[PDB]
Parts: C-alpha cells; structure tokens; sequence
C-alpha cells in the first residue's frame, strides 16, 4: 500500500512535491529536474520538449499526498 | 557488508521483479553485488531461437536511472542487433534512454528484438538477414541448437 | 557516498573499446587476442622501447589473461617477444606479479592500459635500461 | 464520503475529468471550460490571465479518482 | 431540494458550522434563499445594532453571483436607500470559486472596514466628516437595528 | 426557478431605469427609501391612431407582500374613459384584464403598463370620448 499511483515516475516513491507537465505527467519535482539539466529537455515520458519554465506544482496531488500522509504516515 | 546502501528505487524494481517476475524471463541480482542482475531470457515461441534459453546479465551504473543499464548476452545468438562480443544494439540502451523507463522494460525491449529481429539498423548478419532470410533463419535456429541448449 | 564497483563483464567491454579507440602515443596498446571470444579472457598487448634506453624502438607484444575476479586481482602477463627486464623470467617471459609493483600491490582501479605502462616506465628504471637484450624480434618459444 | 481535495473548485462535486492550470489549480473539466466562456478569461482562484488552451489534463488525479472510486465505492457516473 | 449538489453542500456546512457574528438559513420551500443576520462587529459604528439581510442564489449560479440585500436601515457608504450593497465580487468581479461564506464574511469585513474611498451622499459626508458620519451610524444603528425580529 | 418577491421586485426596479426605449409604457419606486419597494408609479403614452394620441397617462402600482405571485393593485392618477378603469377614481378591475384577470407570476409591470396600450388601440375604446388633457382623479 504506497499505491502505484503517488510516485516519482522517475523517482518511484511517495511524491514529495509533485509537478505536472504540458502533456500531462507528474512527477516528484527533484527529478524532473536532474533529468532535465542531465539527460536534457523533454518529458521522460512523452519525450515530447520540455523545460524546467514549464513544470506546474501540482497542489491538487500534494493534497492528496498530504492527506494520505497522517492517515498512514509511512 | 549488509547488502543496500542501495537506492530505493532500485531496491524496489528489485523486489518487484522477483514477485511478479516477466513471463519467459528469470532474473535475480548477483547475491554478492546488488546491482548486477543475473538474466536468463528463453527463446520466444515462433522465432528462430524457440528451442533455447539464452544468458544476458545487467548491470546498474551509478546514475541509474539517469544512464541506462548495461546489458549484454553471454550466450552467443546470431541476430542483427547483437554482436560476437554480444554487446546490444536497442534505442533505448542508446538515448532513446529515459528515466521513466526500467529494468522490466529493457528486459522486456530485449525478448522483444528476439522476435522482430531488426535487419536494417544498418554489419554481415543484418546483410545477410535481409539477401537471404531462409539461410539466415536456418542458421539462427542452428546456433540456437549449438549453444543455447542446456547450458543448465 | 563514494560506491558502486563495476563487474568483470561490462569492465573489459569498456577496456575493450578505450583500447581499439585512441591511446596516447603508438606507445602501448591491446585489444582481444579472439574478438569472438564472449568470456574476454585472453588479450594481447604490445608495447614500444623507450627513448634513450636499450629498448629504444623495439616493440615487444604480451600476452594477457584476466580471470574471474579480474579486476578485483591482477590479470597474468607474460612477453612474447624475448626481453631481457628485471622481473621477466628469461626461460618464458612470465611477468612475475610479486616483485613488480604495479602488480604488485594491485587496484582494482587499475586496467591493462596500466599494465602496459607500467612495464614500459619500467624500462626506464636504472636497473634495466643498459642491460644486453637478445636479438631483436625473437619470441620464447613454445 | 467525497473527501474535499476530490473535487472541483466550482462544481464542489468529486470530479469527472480534472484539468490544472498555469497556476496550477485543478477543478473539472465542464466546469471551467464553462467560467472561462460565461465569466471570464482568467482563473477562478487565482485570476491571472487564463485561456482554456493553457488547461492540462491532471490524470494523475484522473487516477487518485478511480483509485477511490472502487476502495471506498459510492455515488454514480460514466 | 431537486437543486443542484453545490448548493446543499454549501449549506450544510453553512448551518453545521457559521460563521463568528452571523446567522445564515434557508428559507423553508424556497431553497435558494436564505435569511441571515450580521452582528455589528465589535469596535464598529454599527456595533449594537442587529443587521437583517436577505440572499439568493438565481439560476446561473455560480456562474452569476449571489443576489444581496440588507433589509435594515443603515448609513454606510456602500449601502444606499434600498441597501444595495455594493461590493466588487457582486456585480463584476465576482468567481465561481468564492462562495457564500465567502460574501457573508465580506459584507462582515465591509461593515467595520467602511470604504467611502469610493464614492452618492453618504460617500461625500462619510468621509469629509469621519466621527461626524460616526454619530449618524450609531444612531442609525441605534434606532433600526436593535428590537427588530 | 422561484426568484422571490425582493430581488423580482429589484429586477424590476433597475430594468425601469433602462426601458423599452422605444418611449411608451415606463415606470419608477415612488419612494426610494421605501424598501418594500410596495408602491410604484407607471406611465404610459398614447397609441397613436386612437383617442388617446400620445397623452402622459400616470397610473400608481403597488405590490403586494405576495408578488409576483399575486397581481398588483393598478389605478390610473390621470383621468380616463376605458373599459374597466373606473371612472369615479381610476381604479382597474383585474376580472376584465386578462392580464390580471389571468395573471401569471411570470408578469410584471412593464408587462401590465403595456397591456393597457394594447387595449387603448382596441375598437372598445379607440372611439370613447376622453376628459379633457391632463386633468384628473381627485383624493
């Protein structure tokens, strides 16, 4: 139970602070962006271009974080 | 010297391969390095390797997962994507590489080639893939029989 | 936190490619003695004389082997071509790993690029440079 | 049961399809694309200039929803 | 009531839990109104006083705005004759993201922040003589809001 | 949805301070302070091709605590000779104006003042000889 749901998908644990990416995907802020300045731009899943101006905290994944937290915390 | 030190997302790719292992893949990282995966991929049903079973190894550098894994055959197969030395020839292990992507992933890219032998990449087996497919089935199916059968 | 040592394997694939890629100087080199061999046993090196010593000019070529626990042990070497150095055995020409210092006291850092050096810095020490050798391009039999 | 962080800053439902925003503020889909012609061209919350192009989909809520919707299991859609 | 979700939920937690200084409820068979009442806040002109109001939400709501009105008397530059209040999320500037405790508290921070930096009458006096305006207030509230239902 | 009798009555107030342009039927709080907003006045221009021709007709409107559920009180300040306004005092008979008669909450005001206007233009009273200009009702 760390359901698949609340990782990095780079990192592959619990998000600490999720952003989100113009096609879509969220992932553990820190990594996205190492990927960034070190594989370069583009989304790692997409591989469609990609920035670090482009990533967007996505508020509504920390909630969820956030509550699922003190509730089980791990 | 205890066993990780390891990163958790290497320890958890781990630990979910052995428990819901590829289907026609064994792999199972070196007891005594953490990172070193012991690979045995069985020749998949319909291609010129059926009969056999085929040794890889992988190996997590450092920066995984932001560099690829290293793969390669130790068993010698004829196929257009991998050498006499048995290095790899796949995207992936070059820069298609992305760290989204994983171990079960390559594992699963490598039985893949196995099926859809990639004749044109572009070397003499891709030629001699593409001139003469019947021989060079017929000669797959025969190394299959020469070394990959029952190293057991 | 420092860590992470490579396997055996994908170590002399990379010895591999250094080797046949540049090198410094034609000064030493080495790549597979059967490019068809998947185990990377055996290898060969070959190294040139250096200046201003008795080895000036000739190229002498080694043979090398790498077990198991290569790199974390040393790998064998042993002259094929004939030479007269402190550390060789004038019968076979089989490096002797003690007695040879690179070898010697061992890293697992180290690689047959360094091997190959070594020997060559060696035939600067003083104790080797003016020694007679056998005539140029004999090979110990056997 | 719909714990809040489920749903929209407008419908107040548990939402069907969630989008996020430049500023980064999800709420559903009809609903915003509904403020953005009824009410203006900028964020509910946080009212910087906002089109409906710059919308994302959020499908990693997409999922959180499904998730919860078959583990705690109530009310209905789709 | 046959009514959309958003408005239920907004008013259970309404009810369930109000708000300092203010009594909010339905209206028995007219679901989207609510009769509501603002405490004079503490240190205000209004600060005895008692302040009915009406609300409703209409149809396109929350797309619209909430429809507000005080049915006492009241001086206070943002209140005039038929106390059409007056207050940016209310006419204009209003979102679908804010909501009625959202205007309830706002009215609220309107009594004891009056804005007469606005400015109608009450928007000149109100300003040009501000403890002079004060008398008039707390009379005003003296009379209208208190002993009222 | 049921918009109750304050903010419908509110509606109407501000509508009245735009209008129909158009000039005719209009109308007005007759009070602002009164925020029962009960008592109204109305205004209404002359049909043309009509006895009526364009005449400043003031009626007074008020509404109830029940509107617009119920229809309003309507009685007419300056004088007239029509079917159902009484012509002791201006008052409107709602049995006989089908708009009040029938009434619908859905009506109002403007819908009311223009009504009658229809019913000026009709033959009933077209013809109808009329007080002389502007003078009317006493009370």
């Amino acid at each position: 139970d760390i359901p698949d749901y609340l990782c990095g998908k780079i990192s592959f644990e619990l998000m600490r602070e999720p952003c989100i990416t113009p096609s879509g995907i969220t992932y553990d802020r820190k990594d996205i962006e190492e990927h960034l300045q070190r594989v370069g731009h583009f989304n790692p899943v997409t591989r469609s271009p990609l920035t670090q101006e482009q990533l967007i905290p996505n508020l509504a994944m920390k909630e969820v974080i956030d509550a699922f937290i003190s509730e089980n915390g791990w | 010297a205890g066993s990780a030190g390891l990163p958790r997302r290497i320890i958890k790719e781990t630990q979910r391969l052995l428990a819901e292992p590829v289907p026609g893949i064994k792999a199972e990282p070196d007891e005594s390095n953490a990172r070193y995966f012991h690979v045995v991929i069985a020749g998949p049903q319909d291609s010129p390797f059926e009969g056999g079973t085929f040794k890889l190894e992988l190996f997590l550098p450092e920066e995984y997962p932001m560099a690829a894994p290293k793969v390669r055959f130790m068993t010698k197969i004829y196929h257009p994507n991998v050498d006499k030395l048995g290095r790899i020839c796949l995207d992936i292990l070059k820069d298609k590489w992305s760290p989204a992507l994983q171990i079960r992933t390559v594992l699963l890219s490598i039985q893949a080639l196995l099926s859809a032998p990639n004749p044109d990449d572009p070397n003499d087996v891709a030629e001699q893939w593409k001139t003469n497919e019947a021989q060079a089935i017929e000669t797959a199916r025969a190394w299959t029989r020469l070394y990959a059968m029952n190293n057991i | 936190t420092t860590g992470v040592k490579v396997p055996r394997n994908f170590r002399l694939l990379e010895e591999l490619e250094e080797g046949q890629k540049g090198v410094g100087d034609g000064t030493v080199s080495w790549g597979l003695e059967d490019d068809e061999d998947m185990t990377l046993t055996r290898w060969t090196g070959m190294i040139l004389g250096p200046p201003r010593t008795i080895y000036e000019n000739r190229i002498y070529s080694l043979k090398i082997e790498c077990g198991p626990k290569y790199p974390e042990a040393p790998p064998f070497v042993r002259f094929v071509t004939k030479i007269n150095m402190n550390g060789v055995n004038s019968s076979n020409g089989v490096v002797d790993p003690r007695a040879i210092s690179v070898l010697a006291k061992w890293q697992n850092s180290y690689s047959i690029k360094v091997v190959l050096q070594e020997l060559r810095r060696l035939m600067m020490s003083k104790e080797n440079m003016k020694l007679p050798q056998p005539p140029e391009g004999q090979c110990y039999s056997n």
